């Protein structure tokens, strides 16, 4: 802000642009902007347009749910595979896979359609 | 253990400031940036910094407010590497970076 | 002299009650539409301070040999400029507020020897010009002159981003004024017949409040002083 | 043989010129210019009050320093 | 004077008699929608003390050297400054008489010594000047010169806090009138046209009240005094 | 002066919050309606700098030998002109300060000596003539005549393109102005009859505020000087 | 409304040309001496450390300089 | 009588209590001033000075 | 040499009165910025009177200080 | 008095600071201007 203080404010200077030669007259603003994009939440208020489509039951798509006592993973290895590796410790483990009619998960930006009609 | 922790036995050094923000105790900030310099001798280059956290949904618009405003400090600051805490909280919350209007 | 935040809280338990712009608890206006009280708030501020002089402020403006116009811009203070676009800035704001870049008319000019500068007088030699309101001209820079500008100053222009200005500064009586010019532009802004004249009733109530305090004076708009030419003229 | 006078190029620190002492604003705009040196002297002013206590000590030591050295 | 109680019963059992916003028991005005009645109850006691001269109220102000501006807002007084950004206060009041930021229009000012100084005379060296309605300049303060403004002063500004100011001082002949602005503004919010028909009866009937307090002067508002200008002028 | 991106987020968030050219996040015109708004801008500038005379502005045009004729057009610049059918340009501008054609109306017309020369005089043999009103005629063209001529400017018009102008430079009391006459533009475009009275209602209020401006004279466009026909006429 | 500041032209404490100008003209004609401290305020803030251990040393006038 | 106070205000406003502060004790800080070459004298050696202080105790016993 | 005064600064409770008697608003300050003084004497008046009316019964046995001592 | 200053200003304008530059340093341009010969006389060989 003050850098004034420092001095070195001597108009006489060697740098010149003869491009851009003007009067006092001339007063123009530079083409700097965006300085700094804020962080910011998304607007829930609209609702945007969906611009792809996502084939039903996609392997990428699905979620798994299961006891606390136990562990499983679910990932995917083919056009419409995927493997659930999982390790049993308890008899009352119960591993659940999942498709999820509406999303809970994905990003705003990211989220596909809701449709509970699979007639 | 500061006798251990010193810059010469880690290669880099990751940094928090969860608690300073979730008040608006946005002035303790930049302590975080000279701590990481001098208090442990670790180079700027290596400074690696977690923004805030965020927990509540309730919440996430008032803490992610102050979130900016520590990014802007770490900008400041000149970290390189800086990074949200959660994928979680950011995807609950849906975060974005858009330039902010010019309307005012 | 109120910050920014109470304004929103006022109107929406105010004039804009009943508008959904409000939050559920009628508390707050929403983020989505923040900016749009921000463009009114900030015409409206600029009305009243035309009508009225209420505000006065004073630059210090120090001659650059080589150039004849100085414009009143803000890049050009000692505060909030950048040193590598001007090399030297020739506005003087180093203690209290900064440079505000309000200007509306200038007054009067004073030069640091004490003497009055005339402006905008075509036939006097050594007067000032103003080829354009907010650009103060000088046909004679000299080595160590420096001139004191006296203008009517608008608000400084208000703005809900970070490390902006967010502070309200006007006589509590114009406050219904700002309400109904704010007022005015939403609801005719619906394009609905409705609202259409809902507004214009908000439009005449903000001028009916302006002459109000012209009528009383509340402002102390007129000034007065001792006649001097009686002893000019050699009346005796 | 050319001007070279101004502000600008008088934005350094550097004595005062005496031909415009009568400038009530070239006074002011000296001493506020110079702003930072005030500071400095006067958030101190504690520790210079106690070795301005204690000038006639200094100089005691001062007289007789060379022959100091040789002690060492 | 009466507690802001009394008002909400009033208006519970008045204008707003047949509204939604009353209890059950037509005693009060529902929690939630009180301080909507506390925003327009504030504005319409502004301008009861614009066009009637009702309060007059002085503060004393202290010269500080080196400041020539002297605002009159509560972070300067002494009751209600904060020593970490301030050096010391100049306006003086008590504990139980905290300023309050009341001032509308100087009238006159008066030193420690009893002499009256000229307001914006610009003719006159010592006159003082008023860049902004709230703001005292002075361009030569002096060693232990001590000033006294007497202005109109506004009524204080009611709050439903328990700390804040919880009465009301207004003459009683004005009570219909401010219970009229406070009606008209509840039926502008609402924006149906049945509503903004009898909105305007309001107002109407409020400034009817208004200018029959000035045909019979029932608040003393007119004032003489004797001549003195005989002598000056040495008619003799 | 701001860029042209903020004209579009006030108009966005202004009169045009209602419309159909807004982006969903009302931060934005539309962009295949953005050239719209361009035109109808340059309009609505060109006729606040003809009723108000902001900006003066002048040019330097040297006398070259057979010709009597001076067009003020831009391929006559020394920085625009085109050797090919160019014998050599006789207006001279500056890189960063290319003319414009920017011409309203001549005002007045200094030579290279300091000698001011009549316009349209027809009884004064060597007054200069206007045939056209930006086209300036030299009668006698001299071996070393340079003239200047001082007009009034219109503001630089505006262009989407990253070469051409991209700022706006007139008093920010006119912006309200500014955003009616676009309005006015925009509505009136609509041929539905619910528009159309909208439409004049913005043209209505732009007439109001530019006169409002005139009466309290915001812009300085009123000007005196001190009298010298006392001299001239030998009263003494 | 408001008065220009450089319209400067129209008893033992208070001064004509200004209380609060005559102080900043005061130090203004002293300015040499402040800033001279100011550029050695390092050397002096060193001396100041052990300031006590200098005067010690000085109390001891003819012990520390019989010996030499 | 001349009214500079405002500029002084313009140009310094809240920051005039330093130079009050400072203009009150200037006598001290002309003492301090005109001995400068003194105490730099003194600054170049500290370090000999404070050596001499910690080995002192000998020449009581050889005094 | 330079002036040093004023009500803000360079005065307090403490301080004794200065020469400027005929100023009104100076001795009223005056009093009013000791208020606490005057309140402390006052609410503990019932103390002093006691101890004024047995004003002379101290004085007495202040005369023999020391003779009281070889007692204990 | 002449008011030539609007002149420099239109005609040149920013490019001014350029001529102040060079015109503070003349002394030095001059004494080498005159014996440019001499230097073209080394650069010769």
């Amino acid at each position: 802000i003050e850098d004034y203080l420092k001095g070195k404010n001597c108009l006489a200077s060697p740098n010149y642009d003869p491009d851009d030669q003007h009067s006092s007259w001339r007063e123009d603003l530079p083409q700097f902007k965006k300085d700094r994009e804020h962080l910011t939440l998304v607007n829930t208020r609209r609702n945007r347009t969906y611009n792809t489509k996502l084939n039903r039951f996609d392997p990428e798509y699905w979620v798994v749910d299961y006891n606390a006592l136990m562990v499983a993973t679910i990932i995917p290895y083919g056009s419409k595979s995927f493997k659930v590796p999982c390790q049993w410790r308890t008899n009352k483990d119960f591993l659940g896979v999942r498709w999820m009619t509406e999303d809970t998960f994905d990003h705003h930006l990211y989220r596909y359609e809701t449709d509970p009609n699979y007639l | 253990p500061e006798s251990e922790w010193i810059f010469p036995n880690y290669d880099f050094v990751q940094i928090e400031d969860y608690d300073w923000i979730i008040d608006g105790r946005l002035d303790l900030v930049p302590l975080t940036f000279d701590a990481a310099v001098n208090r442990l001798g670790y180079p700027l280059n290596v400074v690696h910094y977690f923004i805030g956290f965020v927990l509540l949904p309730e919440d996430a618009k008032k803490i992610w407010a102050d979130v900016d405003k520590a990014w802007g400090l770490a900008l400041e600051a000149g970290i390189p590497h800086i990074y949200p805490w959660s994928y979680t909280q950011v995807m609950r919350d849906g975060v974005i970076y858009a330039v902010p209007k010019v309307c005012g | 002299m109120y910050y920014i935040e109470e304004l929103f809280c006022r109107l929406a338990n105010g004039v804009l009650n009943n508008t959904g712009i409000v939050t559920d608890d009628r508390g707050d206006i929403e983020d989505d539409s923040k900016p749009f009280i921000i463009v009114a708030a900030n015409e409206a501020l600029t009305r009243l301070h035309g009508r009225f002089n209420m505000r006065n402020n004073n630059v210090v403006v120090e001659m650059q040999e080589g150039r004849t116009n100085y414009p009143l811009l803000a890049k050009y203070a000692v505060q909030s400029y950048d040193p590598n676009e001007v090399k030297c800035p020739f506005i003087m704001d180093l203690a209290g507020e900064k440079f505000a870049e309000d200007v509306i008319r200038i007054l009067e000019v004073y030069d640091d020897k004490g003497r009055r500068r005339p402006l905008n007088d075509r036939n006097n030699p050594c007067s000032l010009f103003t080829p354009r309101p907010n650009v103060l001209q000088n046909n004679a820079p000299k080595a160590w002159e420096v001139l004191n500008v006296m203008y009517q100053a608008k608000h400084p222009k208000l703005s809900t981003a970070e490390d902006g200005y967010n502070e309200i500064d006007i006589p509590d009586t114009l406050d219904p004024a700002l309400d109904a010019y704010i007022a005015y532009r939403y609801y005719t802004s619906l394009n609905t017949p409705e609202s259409s004249a809902k507004a214009a009733e908000y439009l005449s109530f903000y001028d009916s409040i302006c002459r109000e305090v012209v009528e009383y004076d509340l402002t102390s708009d007129t000034e007065v002083d001792t006649n001097t030419l009686f002893r000019k003229r050699g009346w005796r | 043989t050319i001007p070279n006078e101004g502000y600008c190029c008088e934005t350094l620190n550097d004595p005062i010129v005496d031909k415009m002492i009568g400038n009530a604003y070239y006074v002011v705009k000296f001493v506020a210019l110079r702003m930072p040196f005030i500071k400095n002297v006067s958030d101190n002013m504690t520790q210079l009050l106690a070795i301005h206590n204690k000038l006639t000590e200094l100089s005691a030591i001062y007289t007789k320093l060379d022959e100091l050295q040789l002690i060492h």
